């Protein structure tokens, strides 16, 4: 009686398809992998650089059968995308463990489309974890894992033991082209969060802390009179952020997010990067030596029309503006604070409810009948 | 290198 | 104290039975072999490793040289077999049947990559029936992410319990080094070709004379077939052991001799390499409808230099009956009715005085053929 | 539940540091691996050629934390360093277990830092031992194993499934520059015995049997009529050395050391260049297809005793070692197009002092550069003529 | 790619 | 080659 | 410059 892996691969390998893709951007064909999230409804995850700028997409299963899918959701800052068999019939989806458990050391199984050679399974260990830098503007808190991991192998499944999808295969570390031990995997939490998403908006509601910093090493922890050797080190908080509501100011060192440990400031970032907008958290901080706790909650970048923000005047009496950004294309058509809306295209405003009413006729050019002061000024737009 | 399938030293101000 | 999970035990009874290769416009090159006859010295290997060689020379675990001589060679499986010299003590392996093989299964490589020796790796069966890397040889390889490089070829694929389940042929390598993906071709195939080469000195090819192309699942809606998989007929030829058999075009292969097939490529590697005459057994799909069927590979007087020939009557000379175009034969201008009346000025009444001719060995041969009432010469060398 | 290194991992981690060099030889930055052996002193081994040439070290542990270290010894012939954390508090050493019970098919788990990506893991087995051949003026008796070692694991721990250190992974057979499942470490026993010397002395202390020799094929097995395919071949012994007053005769083939059976006279080689001297040892010997058992005790080297970039820190390319009684310290063997040529050093040349300092043997001479001047000015002597050589 | 260490015919 | 990371006399 | 009309830095060795 020996040992195998097969008993638990033939459970989980129907899971795993394989992408292939036409697009332009010049015609191009590519190809790789992707994962069953929804049996039912046909969702597959997958890596958004392996169907981005994509024409046509095919799925081929394990047991050979094609599909054509339609994307769903993308998202380039992680590199996770969504996309849909059409007509799903009979379909094996995957069950995902939290990533939050891995531990260097634990084993690994990675399932992917390796130049197109259809199904291929290879094994290996957790490397490393919170891995990070291959990007700086992408949200990365990669698994690092020496398991044969080649071009094709990109919105694979990887996978414990118990066949619970940990991560999604994404980059490798190779001078040649070629697999040298060092695979990137997107921790299987991040895809729970980013798909979860996109299969409710069609895009990621992205909510930030407000907050500027970076990699807290032995150095900076020297200068600082801090203890911790790495964390995230906070440069400085905007105003008006979800960070400053919060009570948290620059100096301070966060050491921990919802209870879990923080590896880095890149991992943070990535952490709260995938979380959806009016996400409550709680982060662990430290400054002046001393443990602190606080709850935040993440954040944006009457009715606002075009970066424009307005509302209603006394009882029908138009729809006064309050206040208008600069920048905003909002003052870069005349806009300005304290106008009133009497009118547009014709057609009489007593209230936001009458204004949209004229927008949603969507015409080629708007005109605005307002009043500044005792005069009254029209504005056009488009 | 990767590829797809002044100030601390450590990294330029990122922003979460 | 305590107590480790170790190769160890299983290698030192199977590492012995592993050796390495060493072959000599003159090139140089060297791979790895793997015992099957501890007894005769039989050792299989690559027909790409022992190829075009003038010196093989076996190097044991132990250290141990000996000088091997061709037994047979196979270059569309590209498996070889040659004979250790002086056979003394050797440990052969004990081969496995590589159709109970899964995806998942624990593997481990014995080779000599780079010459540096007996090195051993390990990994797992990342997938079966693998093809393509050459669509004229007979490839229905197992795949495996255990590491292997030059040398390797020829090398023992085996699992924990060291039997042989494969041969570590081929790498898939944009660099020429390992990237995690080598192909190794099956013990059972294996099997079959070297126990014909142990007898015949090649490998007598039969085949089912059918035409076809791979399943997929776009000709199964098409066919109105439920199999995403399998050999696709798409046509018999008369005459073919197929046809007596009672196969049918639009059939839909799935199995043989019980064994599942993985594709048309695979089926092909399978009767590839079995010898002319095989009773073997086949599923097909037709209708919808489970079918079975009991069959008998087939072949595609005396022949010389590709020319086959025979007797006419009674001592009236060596007529011609068939020759191949392609062949070295009409090459020299032969073509079908000749009739060989003598050579070298000597009379030819049969094959007989004919190849009395030849065993004298002449610098030159001089044929007195004739076509119509025409007599004519056709030189030789 | 599933089976896991993790467990293991964790204790084991903390024992490797990964480090930071900055040298000149013309600025250059390197960075690799090491292995704490005391926690307490701090001792940090690591390949030689990792600290080679360098001007500032600093060790990170795996928690972050960061350290200054400073040179203690290193042995280029062996690629083993020797290196002390600067302040050490509240390190984790690593515990060796015995390389000789190592046999191809145990399991093995690199730890190291891959291109400066940090302390990373990977598994695999022993592809073989005893390995050698990459430098044949190197003592070498590598480990191979599959698991994956990229630049930057140098120096790394390489551990069983107990996490006992069984090698230091050294250097890849890769012809991209990449990792293709072929790596070499240095056993742990080797270390052990460098190492060691190296806390107690700074350098290594070299000492031999006294042999010539090669290594044995078939083809030379054939001529002497021997049966053994392998082994060390006896070329000549020198006279007055261990090895003949043990009675060993050219001619002979090497089979075992202490028992355990012999590989390949590189392997005996990086054996015995690594053991003290003094160490008395036990020799197999085949002679007429006769076997033979011979008590040995190493000696003190009289010539190629000791490498010049063990005792200038940066100048190879010349053996020098100690003359007859205090006489000064004379130069064995110097080879061309080397640092120490490059000041003019020739072989034959004796030091009689530096810096107006008198230098009777080895140990004077390094204690005018732990005085560490500027410029270096060596009083030597060729044939009866008296010279000088300054140095920076 | 590859490297050593339609109707077809069966 | 190798990479880093006669009568010999013993 | 100027035109017509290891070991100590301040030179390599010359011979009087």
């Amino acid at each position: 009686q020996m040992p195998s892996l097969a008993p638990m691969l033939e459970k989980v390998m129907p899971s795993v398809v394989s992408i292939n893709v036409e697009g332009s951007t010049q015609k191009f064909m590519a190809l790789g992998s992707g994962v069953i999230i929804d049996a039912d409804k046909g969702y597959v995850v997958t890596n958004n650089h392996v169907v981005d700028n994509a024409t046509v997409i095919k799925v081929q299963l394990s047991d050979g059968r094609k599909f054509d899918a339609k994307m769903v959701g993308k998202d380039p800052r992680s590199d996770i995308a969504l996309i849909q068999i059409q007509n799903p019939k009979n379909l094996t989806a995957i069950k995902m463990a939290d990533s939050d458990a891995l531990r260097v050391g634990d084993y690994t199984v990675a399932i992917g489309n390796p130049f197109g050679l259809g199904e291929t399974v290879t094994s290996g260990i957790v490397s490393a974890l919170g891995r990070s830098g291959l990007n700086a503007e992408n949200y990365e808190n990669f698994i690092q894992t020496d398991a044969a991991i080649n071009r094709g192998n990109a919105g694979g499944a990887l996978v414990n033991l118990n066949g619970e999808l940990i991560g999604i295969n994404t980059a490798i570390l190779a001078p040649d082209g070629g697999n040298i031990g060092i695979g990137f995997a997107i921790p299987s939490n991040m895809v729970k969060n980013l798909t979860s998403q996109m299969v409710e908006y069609g895009q990621v509601k992205r909510g930030e802390l407000g907050i500027m910093g970076t990699e807290l090493n032995s150095e900076l922890a020297k200068a600082m009179k801090v203890d911790a050797q790495r964390g995230a080190f906070v440069s400085q908080v905007l105003p008006n952020s979800s960070a400053a509501k919060a009570g948290i100011k620059a100096g301070d060192v966060i050491t921990s997010l919802n209870g879990k440990p923080i590896s880095s400031f890149a991992a943070l970032r990535a952490q709260v990067g995938t979380m959806p907008v009016g996400s409550k958290l709680t982060l662990g901080l430290l400054r002046d030596g001393k443990q602190v706790n606080v709850n935040l909650e993440l954040q944006q970048s009457f009715n606002g029309i075009e970066g424009a923000e307005m509302s209603n005047k006394g009882k029908d009496q138009g729809v006064v503006v309050n206040n208008v950004k600069t920048g905003t294309p909002a003052a870069q058509i005349g806009l300005k604070k304290g106008d009133v809306i009497i009118g547009a295209n014709q057609q009489a405003v007593k209230n936001i409810a009458e204004l949209r009413k004229v927008l949603d006729s969507k015409p080629s050019v708007l005109a605005l009948n307002i009043q500044r002061g005792d005069s009254t000024i029209y504005l056009l737009m488009q | 290198w990767v590829s797809a399938a002044d100030g601390s030293t450590d990294y330029g101000i990122l922003q979460i």
